[PDB]
RNA sequence: AAACUUUCAACAACGGAUCUCUUGGUUCUCGCAUCGAUGAAGAACGCAGCGAAUUGCGAUAUGUAUUGUGAAUUGCAGAUUUUCGUGAAUCAUCAAAUCUUUGAACGCACAUUGCGCCCUCUGGUAUUCCAGGGGGCAUGCCUGUUUGAGCGUCAUU
RNA sequence: GAAACCACAGCCAAGGGAACGGGCUUGGCAGAAUCAGCGGGGAAAGAAGACCCUGUUGAGCUUGACUCUAGUUUGACAUU
RNA sequence: GAAGCCUAGGCUGUAAAGCUGGGUAGAACGGCCUCUAGUGCAGAUCUUGGUGGUAGUAGCAAAUAUUCAAAUGAGAACUUUGAAGACUGAAGUGGGGAAAGGUUCCACGUCAACAGCAGUUGGACGUGGGUUAGUCGAUCCUAAGAGAUGGGGAAGCUCC
RNA sequence: GAAAGACUAAUCGAACCAUCUAGUAGCUGGUUCCUGCCGAAGUUUCCCUCAGGAUAGCAGAAGCUCGUAUCAGUUUUAUG
RNA sequence: AGGAUUGCGACUUUUGUCAAGGAUGCUGGCGUAAUGGUUAAAUGCCGCCCGUCUUGAAACACGGACCAAGGAGUCUAACGUCUAUGCGAGUGUUUGGGUGUAAAACCCGUACGCGUAAUGAAAGUGAACGUAGGUGAGGGCCCGCAAGGGUGCAUCAUCGACCGAUCCUGAUGUCUUCGGAUGGAUUUGAGUAAGAGCAUAGCUGUUGGGACCCGAAAGAUGGUGAACUAUGCCUGAAUA
RNA sequence: UUGACCUCAAAUCAGGUAGGAAUACCCGCUGAACUUAAGCAUAUCAAUAAGCGGAGGAAAAGAAACCAACCGGGAUUGCCUUAGUAACGGCGAGUGAAGCGGCAAAAGCUCAAAUUUGAAAUCUGGCGUCUUCGACGUCCGAGUUGUAAUUUGAAGAAGGCAACUUUGUAGCUGGUCCUUGUCUAUGUUCCUUGGAACAGGACGUCAUAGAGGGUGAGAAUCCCGUGUGGCGAGGAUCCCAGUUAUUUGUAAAGUGCUUUCGACGAGUCGAGUUGUUUGGGAAUGCAGCUCUAAGUGGGUGGUAAAUUCCAUCUAAAGCUAAAUAUUGGCGAGAGACCGAUAGCGAACAAGUACAGUGAUGGAAAGAUGAAAAGAACUUUGAAAAGAGAGUGAAAAAGUACGUGAAAUUGUUGAAAGGGAAGGGCAUUUGAUCAGACAUGGGCCAGCAUCAGUUUUA
């Protein structure tokens, strides 16, 4: 607000009259005349360092950076571990970096594109999103914010031909442009690893918005980020044949208790 | 939600059903029709009105069926004849239904009630 | 007040400045104020752009006179050059200004040019009956763009003359600065004295 | 040894913390431009079948006419039958009217329900006195109209 | 059927100690619950010392302190 | 049977704390990975609200004064009537007004609170009733004063 | 103001009501959860400086280049 | 204490044995309130009331009768060192435009800020004699069976070279007063010598802001009071 | 003697118009101090608060007496840069612009100064008639001390010669833009728990509708809505589109060549001096006073003059949408915001009750249950109430009402008590309590031989 507190007129009595210092309000005849205000520590007093509106809300982040990021999530889509360790029930699905026909674009209603995700291999990812609905815990319950529930699958697409107007009614599920595609959706909550479910041309396109070796990009100058390491595995190279060669036996592990 | 013109809150939802018009109140206390009287008329639910005939679904009051006595738009609710408790002093009073659990059996009729039919779509009187 | 070993500030926050603070919530809320404004007007004024045609100017200045920007409007000069009048260009989307003046060759044809292009490539509708409509194109400076001069000759020729670039520089410089009193220097002697004689 | 004093537990007091709720606040965004001498904002005094306050309205007083919806209002009465209707209602709507005494407040005053003047109809014997019903009388400034003032000044007897 | 007051409470001597203990140390000692009185103590209550000094804190009054000022008076130009 | 609350029950951690049995009660709330803040109280002659000891104690002592029966009522040191004693002693505890209050005047009902004891009484509480002018006042005239207008000031609120 | 710095609505050596105002303070009082490791200073020079700051000293944290180095709040021989 | 074996040894004719790199063997009673746990009282010894300013407090120094809830280093504009992240002679999308499942997410690029060059008051001029120079130290690598030799980044010390200012010197030429060749100097700079920065985020520190919380005697602007009381005027009343 | 003109009056003359309110933002005047400088006086806070006058949905500003020194830009307004920079300042503390460059938005124009002079061509009111925000006709008045047409410096006019390309004013329907009304899917099937299914389990249905709210506990499918699209009504009307009347015209506009002219704002500009203000420094703007111009003239070019050139605009009169502001008003959306000592002073009959002569000051106070079903009837009492009964899932929910903590009090039970209590280490006694002897029918000690550390003959 600002004027909460200040509204009153009132000043201290000061020494000579046994109480604190401290600004009291003015002789009336009421129950009120007489108690202190402004004071922090008073009650209708001010607010210790009031809230203002200029304070710093949104942040800048870098354009490469955030590229960086959503680079890997779409790394994360893939690879099996991350997945079902980030919720989701992904036993039944036959492999991942999961790509469905053209004919998915061209869907009407919710009764066609609930018959596809039984098929595909999905709807136990679905169903996770119905049982999951419950109460908030905080104050959330009146603030418009009265239900959690979990997140479903992701549906990726190039064109629009009503793909959007069918998956909107479903639980769980969101729908994305392949141009678009950001951080919020492929990992929220800071966990990487969404089931993702890519379309034929949508899968087909990563490489003229991203790039290869030979292909270009078409983001105005951006190649894709090259890591320290090649591969991964640390144990087959420690071990591999030449550097294990080399030196010199162990100590079997563990020593024995001397000067007991 | 899609149009710009409606109000996903709570607070302001709360505030439209309790402090609303007299006129306002007969389009919220209406009642659903029953199955036999679903497939001469072709309508779902009507405003509930006084002279009617009504059976109790849901609640301790149900089985019982008896005809409609005033239409309490004050209380939100609707009083129903033969649904009362007999006090300790031997003095009959009447018990309140919300019209939602009710459902009508044999519809009062007049120029009005018959024009409401033929506006929504439904055949005959 | 003052002392470890940092750099002398200078914050000008001695008056009433938090009375006086703007926050600019409104930047998203405001973009879509004017797009909404911009595709309105369009649909009122129908099938002709939403920007006057403006003319090719360069800049001024030491810093800038090496690039060529967009003007205000098309001088009287030009107009007349092309083959129409000042008061009949108003109404078919072209900008007159008439204190802008010519004191180059080079401009004076670029823009006589963009006259010709603009007339032939735009079409006119009679006040009267028939109006055979063609859409709207918005943008002016889309279908005529700025483009800057070019002055270049890449593989050319190495035409030495034992000058030196520097030298010519030193002598230039030089009679800047003595004119004046080579000048009075000549008046006396030569002249005024010896003229007497 | 009891009473008395002190510490703990169960039940009962005193008091309203804790926990859950919420038709109210606070900030931010988006749209639109509408007070008054045709009497405003504010103020007093009144009006409901039974109201003191709040909410509405002005002796046409919790409202009248006009339009829409189509049977209520409800703490207790009481009707009206208006209930196949030119129509219930503390409903919504709102374009015709009413609008006490005041207030920029305007006939002169105003710690007064003080004191006058003009036109007009009706009573008491009445151009002049008394009462009653109705309509009027402020200040500055502008445009015009009608009477005028000044050897300020022009022509004619 | 109240108020002031109230860290916790209420027996002395000497010692040492922020140099005058109701609580620490060494001795004297020590018996439920209570009622009239009384002014020896509780450095008893009253009021962030008014005396005194400090503050780069003030105000009232005085003056050949420093810098100003309404009023008044002399001269120039305008009214002429 | 969620939260909260009570418990000379139990277990873990050096500790900040956590888990759990029994009782009470009747709608929401936890763990693990991260984000974020109006994020932890014994003190401030701290702020607001509540309750103690002190204590059934200080005290309820100025205006000379009360007593006997009868009635009403559940109940009478205190109300109503009788009888006896008293005082103010007409510059009065008498009879009327001004300012100021505003129904306190008066009748019928009736004692939860108030009348620092009591109460059947009351300037209390509930429901009604009551102020009649040609001659009494106001209205009218002027006093010390106040104050428009014609004019002249002032950027102006307005000043003379 | 028949003079006391009197009285001016319990307010007078300059009334009361709101606002600027959360006025300023080198001065007083307070400043909310556990364990673990290291651990001070009251001294030098300048200041309308002496109840206060700057500057060095003492303290912690983060470490970097190296791996028995040319070191020691000490002794001895030679020599001031 | 520890919890397969590994060691050093001793005594052994030998196998094996052992007090040798930390206790095994045999026996009895009870199997639950007996042992332990908490809790209350008694007995022995010990223990002054916390918080605070101070060289020094149990203090005859200050605040504290008691309980519940509230109650005090926060946010911002410029910044410094250190740390993580992205790109790296460059870096920064978000004033603004394009799009959109609509304050989000995604895309676009002219400019512009800082950095890539300094030094002078200014007029101005403006960084390679040489493997971007020698000397001393230097990790690491190379040659060698070693002793030792070779090559030596970072950095530290040290003497030189180059650019700017400062003070002298003043060549060919030439509007005869301009021009500044080459050579120098106990001077001098926040310079060059195979570039390091820019952007975001975090703890700590700084300066302005109410600025960790409460606290003056004052000062200024614009208003309200002579029902008390001070004094004068108009009109009434009162005093055996 | 009669009638004009010029100045000034009067009327309850005919008809109009001005005041106050609100004030968040906007245009002016007026004008502080606390504070900072560790003191204090210029400075700073500040060209700010309070005070006074005046407007609108915006206001102000605006078509160069400008910025520049370039190969020159081209009305105003705002945002990003310029820059914490050039300057100012007891040169201390501190203060502090603008040009170019990139964007948002772009729109331009009117009088005076000339003779219609072969026809005051112009306008208010009165009276009359019509299709009434007006139009037509007629009668007085205004006005020649100047009302129309014509022209505004970018020009422009008056003549001569020469080719001509253009035109205009009403209402009717429809779209468009507002205010609105109505219509448009799917279970209340079976079983357990309960006072009550909106809970749990089984079996379905609709989905361009699984936003939100209501109903006796967490409802897409019970109700209102939501989503998708239809169908009305009532205004605004020139914005567009399509039509129909008209009926403008011999009049209005534009352009090539050539000759003569080409009117441009005065107690102003500019100078001196005083006070105030700015970053503006021999003086940035404003105001008072004294002096007072000019015709290739006057202004400016950020150091005072005199002398000579160059570049740039044309002052002393006026109008104008947009991008920009907004703690006030009317109408809609949202939130990592507060949750009844919080949040506005106010979730309740709050600017209310109450205090002051007066300016002003200014509180506390939310929750029975799904439903009042708000406790009939007996009996004790003068009554209030009490015991029973009765309602309800519960009266350990009784209108001193959800839950009901601590201080603080009463009763019962257990323990101790010779000038206080209350703690720490260790036992004993009294109370009370966890923990693997169950399968077929661990706790507490004793002796022996060793290891490690010691003690005593």
């Amino acid at each position: 607000s600002e004027k909460a507190g200040h509204q009153t007129s009132a000043e201290s009595w000061g020494t000579g009259r046994a109480v604190a210092r401290i600004p009291r309000v003015g002789g009336g005849g009421t129950h009120r005349s007489g108690q202190a205000a402004f004071g922090n520590m008073c009650r209708g007093g001010r607010m210790f360092a009031p809230t203002k509106t200029w304070r710093k809300w949104n942040v800048k982040v870098n354009q490469n950076e955030k590229r960086y990021a959503t680079a890997s999530a779409i790394a994360a889509s893939a690879v099996p571990s991350l997945v079902l360790a980030r919720g989701h029930r992904v036993e039944k699905v036959p492999s991942i970096p999961l790509v469905v026909s053209d004919d998915l674009q061209s869907i009407q209603k919710t009764k066609e594109a609930v018959a596809a995700l039984k098929a595909v291999g999905a709807h136990s990812d679905v169903i996770k999103v119905v049982k999951s609905k419950k109460l908030r815990a905080g104050k959330g319950k009146y603030r418009n914010r009265r239900f959690t529930q979990r997140r479903g699958p992701l549906v990726v697409y190039s064109e629009d031909n009503g793909v959007v107007k069918a998956f909107r009614n479903v639980p769980g599920v969101e729908t994305a442009n392949v141009a678009s595609l950001g951080l919020l959706q492929l990992a929220p909550g800071a966990h990487l690893g969404r089931f993702v479910i890519w379309t034929q041309s949508a899968f087909s396109k990563l490489d003229q918005i991203w790039g290869s070796e030979t292909v270009a990009s078409v983001k105005a100058g951006y190649a894709l980020p090259s890591n320290i390491i090649s591969t991964s595995d640390v144990t087959r190279i420690i071990n591999s044949t030449e550097i294990q060669s080399v030196l010199r036996a162990a100590g079997q592990a563990t020593q024995k208790r001397t000067h007991v | 939600k899609q149009s710009l013109d409606v109000s996903s809150d709570r607070r302001k939802a709360r505030k439209a059903y309790f402090t609303a018009p007299s006129s306002e109140r007969r389009v919220l206390l209406s009642a659903p029709l029953s199955k036999e009287l679903r497939e001469q008329y072709n309508i779902k639910a009507l405003p509930i009105r006084k002279e009617d005939e009504v059976l109790v679904v849901r609640g301790s009051k149900k089985g019982q069926e008896g005809k409609v006595s005033s239409v309490y738009r004050l209380k939100f609710a609707v009083q129903v004849d033969k649904l009362t408790k007999e006090k300790s002093n031997g003095a009959s009073v009447p018990t309140n239904i919300h019209p939602s659990k009710v459902v009508i059996t044999k519809l009062h009729l007049d120029k009005d009630r018959k024009a409401l039919i033929q506006r929504k779509g439904g055949k005959l009187e | 007040a003052i002392s470890k070993n940092l750099p002398i500030l200078k914050n000008h926050f001695r008056k009433h400045w938090q009375e006086r603070v703007k926050v600019h919530f409104d930047q998203a809320g405001k973009k879509v104020s004017r797009r909404h404004a911009r595709a309105s007007k369009a649909a009122k004024i129908a099938p002709r752009p939403l920007d006057l045609l403006r003319p090719v100017v360069r800049a001024p200045t030491v810093k800038y006179n090496r690039k060529v920007r967009a003007g205000r409007g098309f001088t009287l000069a030009e107009i007349k050059a092309a083959g129409l009048t000042p008061a009949y260009a108003r109404t078919i989307g072209i900008a007159v200004d008439h204190r802008r003046q010519n004191r180059n060759q080079e401009i004076l044809d670029l823009n006589i040019q963009r006259l010709k292009e603009y007339q032939s490539k735009i079409i006119v509708f009679p006040r009267k009956g028939k109006a055979p409509e063609a859409e709207q194109t918005l943008s002016a400076a889309a279908s005529f763009p700025i483009v800057q001069p070019v002055t270049d000759s890449e593989t050319r020729a190495v035409e030495d003359n034992g000058e030196s670039a520097y030298r010519t520089l030193r002598l230039a410089r030089s009679d800047k600065r003595y004119k004046g009193i080579r000048e009075k220097r000549a008046k006396d002697k030569a002249e005024a004295e010896a003229e007497k004689k």
